[PDB]
Formats: C-alpha cells, structure tokens, sequence
C-alpha cells in the first residue's frame, strides 16, 4: 500500500525499491501424529532423519 | 500424548488445563487499587539520571 502512495507522487519520491526479498513457494512437510505414534515411528527420528 | 488399546487418542486437554499465563505469579502490582504493571528502572553506575 505504501508502494502504490509512493508511485503517486512520482515529483518527490524516486527509486523508492524493498531491500529484501519477495515471499517464494516453499514445501511443507505436515507429520500426521495419529498416523507417526499408529505405527512405531517416533517423531524425535522423523524429524532427525528429515 | 498417548493413544489407548482402543481407537481412544489422548489429548494433553484430557489430562491438563491450557491456558496463557503468566510466567510468575510472584508479583502483582497495583496503582491506587487499580490491577497495573510496571517497570523499575535502575540506573547504570556513572550515568546521568536526568
């Protein structure tokens, strides 16, 4: 929002840019706990393992 | 938690109370009988107070 303020007055403001970086697509990994403590598998080794 | 010899799956609620506390309960302030909080600055040794 203040990026599109900015783009308005243009007489002033210049060059006005982030100095960071843009969210990207990431993967998420959900561990089912039912399903993980069902069978033997514990949830300190998944994650270990992972 | 834990999950039975049946299908049962147990919850931390089933055997606790959840809630947002405080860390301690040790102090509880008060301002003319009003409930309140507060900070007790203390000055570093060769500052200005002011």
């Amino acid at each position: 929002q203040l990026f599109g303020m900015v783009a308005q007055h243009p007489d002033v403001l210049t060059g006005v840019r982030p100095n960071g970086l843009e969210d990207t697509p990431q993967f998420k990994i959900d561990i089912d706990q039912e399903k993980a403590q069902a069978l033997g598998v514990s949830i300190s080794d998944i994650n270990t393992t992972l | 938690l834990k999950v039975n010899q049946d299908g049962s799956q147990v919850r931390l609620r089933d055997v606790a109370k959840i809630e947002l506390g405080g860390e301690s309960y040790d102090v509880v302030a008060k301002f003319n009988g009003q409930p309140a909080s507060g900070l007790g600055i203390k000055l570093a040794t060769g500052a200005n107070a002011l």
